């Protein structure tokens, strides 16, 4: 279907699945580009992570007695981004990013010359050189991007909380009072325990768009087909909020609260036609 | 239960 | 249908 001439008898055909879940709260929007060129021994499959994954973040009262004066925001650690596969046909070859970045911004862009010449480099713009090329971007404020796992046959990045700007300053994920305030009154609202959205960043508020790319080799004459699996999702920490009529508010954080909230979709990738399915 | 409902 | 089992425990 969507087929671009790349130079010197190479091509790349674009397939792209889109696959949501309402009750994990993410939607996969990935681009799979196979990368055909008759001077390299292998196939090669760019696949670009983008879509949602939603913060997640809520706020509640914690019931029980004791807890009357107990409050909880719920809120992303970090958020989950891996392709893994077991397939013996194929390996993962590239990654972006490839290393830890901890700016506001991400842009990279991977690069690929007929023979099988793949490039990466940690900026958009960067030459015109190439035969075809695929970038991310994405925006991560407060947050950083870190390589938790990287062989021939998984990547997974955690875009974890870092360091966030608070009206008493800069504070770290770590802190437990993070996001914690008073609140106006004893007039009850479990939001009212915790920073409002002006202060609370993206990731925070509303979710992450992912931005990832990881590129499948296969070796021409090996079985026609493989499976992998896409991951997306996040990790939630609790801060819980007491106040104490005498003593002010006090913050405890559960660290880890709920890990690998995950959507996973299951694809297939038909060398031999060029084509992706879903399997669930 | 041992929590309320969840506010955005 | 919008969340997940248990919906964090409310």
């Amino acid at each position: 279907t969507n087929i671009e001439n790349i130079g010197d008898g190479a091509e790349v055909i674009k397939r792209t699945e889109d696959v949501s879940s309402k009750k994990w709260g993410v939607t996969q929007n990935v681009q799979f580009d196979f990368v055909k060129d008759k001077k390299y021994n292998k196939d090669a499959l760019i696949v670009k992570m983008q879509g949602f994954i939603n913060s997640r973040t809520s706020f509640s009262d914690v019931k029980g007695s004791g807890y009357e004066l107990t409050k909880r925001m719920i809120w992303p650690f970090q958020y989950n981004i891996g392709l893994t596969t077991k397939d013996p046909n194929v390996s993962l070859i590239n990654y972006l990013p490839k290393n830890k970045i901890e700016t506001t911004d991400v842009g990279q862009t991977l690069g690929y010359n007929i023979g099988g010449n793949f490039q990466s480099a940690p900026s958009i713009g960067g030459n015109g050189s190439f035969n075809y090329s695929k970038t991310i971007s994405y925006t991560q404020k407060s947050y950083v991007s870190e390589v938790d796992k990287q062989n021939s046959k998984s990547v997974k990045w955690g875009v974890k909380a870092n360091e966030f700007v608070t009206p008493d300053g800069k504070k770290s994920a770590h802190d437990r009072y993070l996001f914690v305030q008073s609140p106006n009154g004893p007039t009850g609202s479990a939001r009212e325990y915790f920073a409002p959205d002006n202060q609370l960043p993206p990731l925070v508020q509303s979710g992450f768009n992912p931005s990832f790319i990881t590129t499948l080799s296969h070796e021409k004459g090996s079985s026609d087909t493989s499976e992998f699996e896409i991951s997306y999702g996040r990790n939630l920490d609790i801060t819980y909020a007491t106040l104490f009529p005498r003593t002010g508010i006090y913050a405890e954080r559960k660290h880890n609260a709920f890990v690998n909230r995950n959507f996973v979709v299951r694809y297939e990738v038909n060398w031999k036609t060029h084509e992706i399915k879903v399997k669930g | 239960g041992d929590y309320g409902a969840n506010l955005e």
